[PDB]
RNA sequence: GGCCUGCU
RNA sequence: AGUAGAAACAAGGCC
């Protein structure tokens, strides 16, 4: 059914690059919308960013823009995401997700069917 | 009340009294269209060498009442100089997308039902269904086909008369439309438009569009029906046939 | 390695890969300056090439003029002007014999489309030579000039708001003694007989720009207003005629030339059997309107008008008559500098008969000398020939009849020819038993030619084997490949509006995908690389970027205003949602489920400033001038919103003694407006009838004001009010 | 007869009636007792419904004067007495706001008591006949119908008469008041019968006066009269006339073939002279980035701020010096702009926020750069006519120049990969349908192939230096403006960067016509030396501004680094077509697919991703001195968009011309290595209209030399 | 120095 | 100088 693990999690000094990773199977991945949210320490979750089928539309919070790249591999059934000049507070658990529609716009943003076993500081 | 006072403003002065009295009805067309605005050979080029300049639309001096002079920051909207052989203000493009966050609003209930074209279009796309893929080597074949899909089977000419009865009632004339399928779609969008304010040109311009029958010569390989035509560009290619049934069917 | 891509030829055939040798991404090459100097090389070279006529002077005009009709028979291959009446009678008359009641019945529309055909049908041009400014100006306003001066010099009958009446009055004034005109620097001026004749004789000349495909610059004309009537009714009898001619290809489109191309080689291949071999010339007719004399059309016409009402064969025969004794207008002029004394200047071409040659080189000093002798009040006489395909349909009458002369049954030999035709082109498909069969076929073609004014030209056409050829830029190869480059230019904004050049460029794409087989993933290119172009060229972009512009607050604020923001337009700055399945669909319709009622209704309002509309030719059509092709318009689907504003324009003729113009339009304008108040049909069906404008509104008045009255807002207040207002006008009206 | 309509009726009537009588076009001289009969029709309709007003109520108020008051309301209003278009008017108005029934021919006057239309008809014949007869034109009616006639009678339907007596007492004295005064006149002869309904008009188009004489002198040579020639016409049948003069025609008159074998087609001469110089309005092969590794988009971000930070970036100014001179020019002009735009790039930095778009001043060194009052000054003829040197614009053919080996080296490297992506492509709407999907994944795959190529950096340099510079001449007309040469591209790692190429200093941009030339200065940093290869930098000047250390294995170069400055110019036309690049792409990507497509019309399969992964197919794209030399689909794809790259920045007339008399002999070509026999009629002509298009353009000269390569190894 | 126009 | 190429730009006119 849904299978969604986590990757390259680990600690790092600020203004640095850093590179994450995610898998999936039991469905079909080239026909689902992803994203990723975050649960920072004593705060709930909110979202970080989309990706539709396509790879082709993604947006980002407002406070995150142009330092974060998300871009995934229909192939290998991978969802990766690239932070660089990573900011003091974004240090907390990231963890994947799964959209049911195909597009992003549609619905309000957040977290359907997931488990976010990566993390970073 | 209005139209025969600036009717009688005009004829006070004596330039356009002499106009209106020299000048015959059949003129009508040709002083209309004099002017010394030579037609652009050259559009895009200039389209995009005046967007860079402030003030490179046009509007109606009623906008001098309707949006402000500036923006917050202080941005000109429009501004009071007139166009070259028009009442007509020249006005940046700020104007227009001013008047879609803060300009006037109104029920746009009743443009689906003016431009049914288009929505028709819409609708049927929305639910086709569409199909595999086949890659084979298509004999596109010239044919005359017909595009519009919601043609009444009118002419231009035999559907003008319609159109006219059905926005200007009073201009008819000698003609009264003798065919029933006529009277029938008179009877339709007279009672469906009856108080649609958009505009009486632009309701008569889609009614002919709508209703009048236009054919075309396309290289086709199958289909050949009006609404596989329209999406002749989606179904059929140099090597790939796409399989497309539109929401009609 | 070198890279050669040129070398690519080696594995894929020519015309398999055309599209790259068609340089359709730079800049095409454009005219600076005068266009005399080519003006003057044209009217020699036309008058060269018919050296061996006869000279006359005409007793009107006082103009030398050239005759080559029926002069000696060309001995060399070098162009010839000198057309034979007998052959080319014959021609048409074995024209009417393969295709029986061709003439009649073309004739019997002509005369029905004349006899009902109004004034207004002139406004419904480009650019025409007006001789009341001597100066080119739009359709419209050169014929409400000469209207005017007309109704000034008391030739009234074009009241009748009748075309040929229009034409009665420009013949009648050929035979006044002096008429007037006015100038402004008011000024009237008076002309005598041959000023006149001369000034409705003559033609204006320019230089053709945008034109690709060649190293030199060529001139183009345009003709006055009192003979665009004649050359209407001809042209309509013209086209009338090809469109009985299957041979002919001009007055269609190109998906219908390639079928007819296609079919009519299939024809001559497929009946030819083993014994015959089948070859195919792909040729071009050099100097092809220098070497159509006005005569022979004025023949043909003739010809054609036999057995037909005598005033039918006299209108339709007066253009030609003016076409023969033509006149050029030499240009804009010379400019001079001096670098000695660091200055320019800048000579009119009426001086040329005059100036000096001291100041002009050696090529334009013996192209003065040539052309002085033709000079006739700053204009030279062009009667050997035609000037720019004015009488395009009658040269492909003409060229249809040389095609169809080589039937086999005219030949009266194994060889036989056929094919296509289209003024300046063709191809031309010969059947023969033997290569020798071939020669002599193709020679009797080119000799036939020969004798009927038309020159092949031997540098620019080839011959081959049936089964690979082109035709105006469409190369068939086994049948017809796509090229994709000769619309290449076309997929930019085309600078009309926001929504119009947004439906424009979608609509072009689904076009080129459906005839010039563009593939899918490079029309979604096309489509990305045309949002960004428009993006950037309207400051109208995502809203979620960061973008400065001069546009991009407003954009943002709505943006943070809106609530589903997939529904906004790429216009205010929305994401776009078009694709392969959505190239036909307007954006708004597109994106109408998606808008907020409160931006849907502020959009499309009809009380918005913008919008404006004026009459029902304009409404959605736009002039798109194509690539290696005559101006052409297209239907383009769009929603009147807010966006569909129309841009400033020129507004550099208040630094000019016509100032006055933008006054007489405001006013024009005014009173326009007031009438389709006062008539709402006025923009759909243009009115019609005798009486005058404050006839109509004021007896309008009247009635409007009593019916509302019977039902409606109105008042006996008001309503004898307006009454006593409209007796008002009235008494005003009298004094 | 008209005298009694001279003297009798009113003006207003007599006027009325001759309108009416230009209405359907008939002239009154011929016939006037129609003029006469329906005058008195009219006459009897405004007597009729003149004098007759209404109030609130129904019960006509009648007054034999209209006193001044709101209550001036006419009891009938009437139809005649105007146009047809406005009797129609009023018919189709009367009957929408009525509701009343809509008749066929026109009535003459509408009353409300009885909500409907009068036909007033008095005609000379007695009643009983002509009511029935118009009650029979009209059909199925109930408008009232109500006539007189002269012996004094009334009749109507219904019995109906819907006014005062003493009204119709008027009429019928008005009638015989007609009556006995013709009496007087004695018209009766035909008064009774005069009009039966005459229509017939014939079209009169008569050739007279000048307009004839004209007609005469444009027949053939032996025709005295447009008369004659045309009895000639008509007369005229087919005798065999084409064969006489075609066996008398010489026979030197002919369209003989000739043969088109392997030996004869000839390699295209090339021009000779000095060799060709870079026409580029920027640097391609020789340019250097300065880099900050920014997360800003292409548009994003403010110009000089973005420059600034990038020049910063770099460590080991030097003072300016002059290393290649312009030959032509000031070099020192050059130096001192380069040290001004320094700083004044300072000057920026120290202040509080960066301007957006940045204004320098006019000093003579730019003055001269930029060309400023040197247009010679507009005078009059008349003025100057007396000076020798006066004379024409120098109107020739442009100076012969022979090709060189650059231009095959830049396009050589204008087709290799790079190490950035140079293309961010913009959203579409999500694909839905399978042929969408087989559309994406294609642009995807030529994406991945072309965004790593040095044309996609060309065409993103003159996508947004054109953009730049139309933008500011179209704002800052009058003052000289700085614009720092920005391209911003994205790194294997993923991380943005932006980089500076240089600065480009436009000047007076008063731009009219689409050709008039708007000269700018352009600085670019480099690395090359033009110490060797001189005669690409004709109208260069190069100077020496700092050194660089890039990281080598060779400890490391600190390398020289050098500045190309120069005086350039564009156009409207230039400046719109090299903003519009990015079509190349799309040329030479069409280009591909079609290929794929073709390929894939054969085998019924798509074929794209194993032409592009296995690379097993190669095509022909260039040659090396061992032999020709093919490379992978995705080298034909970046080849292609090389060659449309370079077609729009040295695009020219030469091009054009060349690339269509050229095309025609690859024609012919191709036909001869089909088999299919090709001929010529003059292809020596065809070679002199190829060999005069090639002038001085470096790209049409090595298209020439690609041509003559092809046809060297071509015909074999 | 001040003001006008940028296809007329 | 420069752009460009069979003639032009390198502002125009009006006070």
């Amino acid at each position: 059914q849904v299978q969604l693990q986590e990757s390259g999690g680990g600690m790092v000094q600020p203004g640095g690059s850093l590179r994450l990773s995610c898998l999936a199977s039991g469905f079909t991945f080239s026909n689902y919308a992803m994203t990723w949210v975050r649960q920072a320490p004593g705060k709930g979750p909110e979202w970080v960013s989309m990706v539709s089928n396509n790879g082709a539309d993604t947006t980002y919070t407002d406070s995150v823009k142009g330092r974060f790249t998300i871009s995934r591999d229909n192939a290998k059934n991978t969802l990766y995401l690239r932070m660089n000049n990573v900011k003091p507070e974004d240090s907390a658990v990231y963890y994947c997700a799964k959209r049911r529609y195909g597009g992003i716009w549609t619905g309000q943003p957040t977290d359907y069917d997931y488990l976010g076993q990566g993390t970073v500081t | 009340m209005e139209r025969i006072k600036e009717l009688r403003d005009l004829m006070s002065q004596s330039r356009t009294r002499e106009i209106l009295t020299k000048t015959t009805v059949d003129h009508m067309a040709i002083i209309k269209k004099y002017t010394s605005g030579r037609q652009e050979k050259n559009p895009a080029l200039r389209m995009k060498w005046m967007m860079a300049m402030k003030y490179p639309i046009t509007a109606d001096k009623r906008i001098m009442e309707m949006i402000p002079e500036r923006n917050e920051q202080g941005q000109t909207l429009w501004s009071k100089t007139n166009d070259a052989g028009s009442d007509r203000v020249m006005v940046s493009p700020l104007a227009v997308t001013w008047w879609n966050r803060n300009g006037p609003t109104t029920s746009a209930v009743h443009y689906p039902k003016i431009y049914k074209t288009y929505f028709e279009k819409v609708e049927r796309l929305k639910h086709g269904t569409f199909g595999p893929v086949h890659f084979r080597n298509q004999v596109k074949i010239r044919r005359r086909v017909d595009i519009n899909p919601g043609h009444a089977d009118l002419s231009a000419k035999e559907a003008q008369d319609v159109i006219m009865e059905v926005v200007f009632p009073n201009e008819v004339g000698a003609r009264i439309l003798t065919s029933e399928s006529q009277l029938t779609i008179t009877k339709e969008k007279k009672e469906e438009l009856q108080d649609c304010k958009i505009s009486p040109l632009m309701v008569a311009y889609m009614l002919e569009r709508e209703l009048v029958r236009k054919t075309r010569f396309l290289p086709v390989a199958g289909g050949t029906s009006s609404v596989y035509i329209e999406v002749l560009h989606l179904t059929q290619g140099t090597c790939w046939e796409q399989m497309y049934t539109p929401g009609g069917e | 390695m070198d890279v050669n891509p040129t070398l690519l030829f080696l594995k894929v055939p020519a015309q398999n890969a055309i599209s790259t040798t068609f340089p359709y991404t730079g800049d095409p090459p454009y005219s600076h300056g005068t266009g005399t100097g080519y003006t003057m090389d044209t009217v020699n070279r036309t008058h060269q090439y018919s050296e061996k006529g006869r000279w006359t002077t005409n007793t009107e005009t006082g103009a030398p003029q050239l005759n080559p009709i029926d002069g000696p028979l060309p001995e060399d291959n070098e162009p010839s002007g000198y057309a034979q009446t007998d052959c080319v009678l014959e021609a048409m008359a074995f024209l009417e014999e393969s295709h029986p009641g061709i003439f009649e019945n073309s004739c019997l529309e002509t005369m029905e489309v004349v006899q009902q055909t109004r004034v207004d049908k002139l406004t419904q041009g480009r650019q025409t030579y007006d001789w009341t400014l001597n100066r080119n100006q739009p359709a419209a306003t050169a014929l409400a000039n000469t209207i005017e001066v007309f109704r000034s010099n008391g030739l009234t009958a074009n009241e009748s708001g009748r075309l040929i009446d229009f034409l009665k009055d420009v013949m009648e004034s050929m035979d006044k003694e002096e008429m007037e005109i006015t100038t402004h620097f008011k000024k009237k001026q008076r002309l005598n007989k041959r000023s006149y004749l001369i000034r409705a004789l003559t033609l204006n000349t320019m230089t053709k720009d945008a034109e690709r495909g060649k190293l030199k610059r060529r001139a183009i004309a345009t003709p006055g207003m009192q003979i665009r009537g004649f050359v209407y009714f001809v042209e309509t009898l013209a086209r009338s005629i090809c469109e009985k001619l299957e041979q002919s290809g001009l007055p269609v489109g190109g998906n219908e030339k390639k079928a007819k191309l296609a079919n009519v080689v299939r024809k001559m291949m497929t009946n030819s059997q083993d014994t015959e071999l089948s070859f195919t010339i792909t040729g071009d007719n050099t100097k092809w309107n220098e070497n159509q004399n006005p005569r022979m059309f004025l023949a043909m016409i003739t010809y054609i008008t036999r057995n037909q009402p005598e005033w039918f064969r006299n209108v339709l025969s007066i253009a030609p008559i003016m076409f023969s004794n033509k006149m050029a207008r030499l240009g804009k002029g010379y400019m001079f500098e001096s670098k000695s004394m660091k200055l320019r200047t800048q000579i009119p071409a009426e001086m040329l008969a005059s100036i000096d040659l001291k100041y002009f080189n050696d090529s334009t000093r013996k192209k003065i000398e040539k052309i002085r002798p033709l000079l006739i009040d700053g204009t030279a006489s062009l009667s050997p020939g035609m000037m720019m395909g004015m009488f395009n349909m009658l040269s492909t009458v003409l060229g249809v009849s040389i095609l169809n002369l080589g039937q086999k049954r005219y030949t009266k030999t194994t060889y036989w020819w056929d094919g296509l035709q289209s003024s300046d082109d063709f191809a031309l498909i010969v059947n023969a038993p033997n290569h020798e069969g071939i020669q002599a076929g193709v020679d009797r073609f080119y000799r036939t030619c020969k004798l009927l004014g038309i020159n092949m030209s031997k540098k620019k056409s080839y011959i081959n084997r049936t089964g690979t050829f082109e035709f105006t830029s469409f190369f068939y190869r086994y049948g017809f490949v796509a090229n994709f480059s000769m619309e290449l230019p076309s997929f930019g904004v085309s600078g009309i509006n926001e929504s119009a050049d947004m439906s424009i460029g979608v609509t072009v794409i689904k076009n080129n995908m459906i005839n010039n087989d563009l593939g899918p993933a490079t029309a979604q290119m096309a489509l990305q690389l045309f949002i960004k172009d428009y993006r950037y060229t309207y400051r109208c972009h995502r809203g979620d970027t960061q973008i400065q512009t001069r546009r991009s607050f407003e954009i943002k604020k709505l943006w943070e205003q809106t609530r589903s923001k997939a529904g906004l337009l790429v216009s205010d700055g929305g994401p776009n949602l078009y694709n392969i399945r959505n190239l036909h669909i307007p954006e708004v319709c597109l994106k109408w489920e998606l808008m907020d009622e409160d931006y849907q209704g502020r959009l499309c309002n009809p009380l918005n400033p913008f919008v404006s509309h004026k009459e029902i030719e304009s409404v959605n059509n736009a002039v798109m001038m194509p690539a290696h092709g005559p101006a052409k318009n297209m239907e383009y689907d769009a929603v009147a919103t807010t966006h569909s504003w129309i841009p400033k324009r020129n507004r550099s003729i208040l630094n000019t003694s016509q100032r006055g113009i933008l006054e007489d339009e405001q006013m024009y304008q005014k009173c326009c407006n007031l009438f389709e108040k006062f008539f709402p049909s006025s923009s759909y069906r243009r009115p019609v009838g005798i009486s005058s404008m404050v006839e109509a509104m004021v007896s309008r008045a009247r009635i409007d004001a009593r019916i509302d009255f019977e039902s409606g807002r109105i008042k006996k207040e008001e309503f004898a009010e307006i009454m006593k207002i409209c007796s008002t006008i009235e008494e005003l009206r009298r004094q | 007869m008209e005298d009694f309509v001279r003297q009798c009726f009113n003006p207003m009537i007599v006027e009325l009636a001759e309108k009416a009588m230009k209405e359907y076009g008939e002239d009154l001289k011929i016939e006037t007792n129609k003029f006469a009969a329906i005058c008195t029709h009219l006459e009897v309709c405004f007597m009729y419904s003149d004098f007759h007003f209404i109030n609130e109520r129904g019960e006509s108020i009648i007054v034999e004067s209209g006193d001044p008051n709101a209550l001036l309301k006419h009891r009938f209003e009437i139809i005649e007495g105007r146009d047809r278009t406005m009797a129609w008017t009023v018919v189709n108005s009367i009957c929408n706001t009525t509701g009343a029934e809509k008749p066929k021919f026109l009535p003459d006057l509408y009353d409300y008591k009885e909500n409907r239309f009068i036909e007033i008809g008095v005609t000379r014949r007695e009643v009983h006949i002509y009511y029935l007869e118009k009650a029979n034109k009209i059909k199925s009616e109930k408008t009232h119908i109500h006539i007189f006639s002269f012996t004094g009678e009334e009749m109507a339907t219904k019995a109906d008469y819907t006014l005062d007596e003493e009204s119709r007492a008027r009429i019928k004295t008005r009638l015989f008041t007609i009556r006995q005064e013709m009496a007087s006149r004695g018209l009766w002869d035909s008064f009774r019968q005069s009009e039966r309904g005459e229509e017939t008009i014939e079209e009169r188009f008569e050739i007279t006066g000048t307009m004839r004489r004209l007609a005469d002198q444009s027949l053939p040579p032996n025709f005295s009269s447009l008369e004659n020639f045309r009895a000639y016409v008509d007369g005229f049948e087919p005798n065999g006339y084409i064969e006489g003069k075609l066996s008398q025609m010489s026979k030197e008159v002919n369209a003989r073939i000739e043969p088109f074998l392997k030996t004869t087609p000839r390699p295209l001469r090339l021009p000779d002279g000095p060799p060709c110089s870079q026409r580029s309005k920027f640097l391609l092969m020789d340019a250097l980035k300065l880099s900050i590794e920014d997360p800003s988009h292409e548009g994003e971000g403010i110009p000089l701020y973005d420059a600034i930070k990038c020049m910063r970036t770099f460590f080991g100014w030097k003072e300016p010096n002059v290393v290649k001179p312009h030959e032509k020019g000031i070099n020192p002009n050059y130096l001192l702009a380069w040290k001004q735009v320094l700083a004044e790039l300072q000057d920026i930095e120290n202040e509080e926020k960066i301007p957006k778009t940045k204004n320098m001043k006019k000093t003579s060194q730019l003055k001269w750069a930029l060309g400023e009052n040197m247009a010679p000054e507009k005078v009059d003829f008349d003025d100057c006519k007396d000076v020798s040197d006066l004379k024409q614009y120098d109107s020739d053919e442009p100076e012969l120049r022979s090709l060189a080996s650059w231009i095959q080296s830049e396009f050589n490297k204008a087709c290799e990969l790079t190490d950035s992506s140079w293309i961010e492509l913009d959203e579409i709407g999500e694909d839905v349908a399978p042929i969408e999907h087989i559309a994406s994944m294609r642009r995807n795959y030529f994406t991945a192939e072309v965004s790593h190529c040095r044309a996609t950096e060309y065409i993103m340099k003159g996508v947004y230096i054109n953009t730049a510079l139309l933008n500011a001449s179209c704002a800052a007309m009058d003052d000289f403006q700085l614009i720092p040469m920005i391209s911003k591209c994205r790194t294997k790692e993923g991380r943005r960067k932006t980089n500076l190429y240089g600065f480009i200093i436009k000047g007076r941009s008063h731009l009219r016509n689409d050709t008039d030339v708007v000269n700018f200065v352009s600085m670019e940093f480099s690395l090359t030396d033009p110490r060797l290869e001189p005669h690409k930098w004709e109208k260069y000047c190069v100077l020496e501004i700092g050194d660089m250390l890039l990281r080598s294995a060779i400890g490391q170069v600190s390398r020289p680094m050098f500045l190309y400055v120069r005086t350039n110019g564009t156009s409207k036309i230039k400046m719109k077509w090299g903003m519009e690049m990015r079509r190349c792409l799309l040329q030479s990507l069409q280009q591909i697919e079609s290929m794929i497509e073709a390929e894939s019309s054969v085998k019924e399969k798509d074929m794209t991703k194993e032409f592009f992964e296995n690379k097993s197919e190669t095509w022909p794209i260039g040659e090396s001195p061992k032999g020709v030399e093919e490379g992978s689909i995705g080298k034909v794809c970046r080849t292609l968009l090389a060659k449309s790259v370079f077609n729009s920045l040295y695009a020219s007339p030469q091009l054009e011309g060349f690339s269509a008399e050229s095309r025609k002999l690859l024609l012919i070509v191709q036909a001869l290595r089909d088999n299919l026999e090709p001929g010529t009629f003059d292809l020596g002509g065809l070679y002199e209209a190829i060999e005069e298009c090639l002038i001085n353009d470096p790209w049409v000269l090595l298209n020439a030399s690609w041509f003559n390569s092809f046809l060297t190894h071509a015909l074999r």
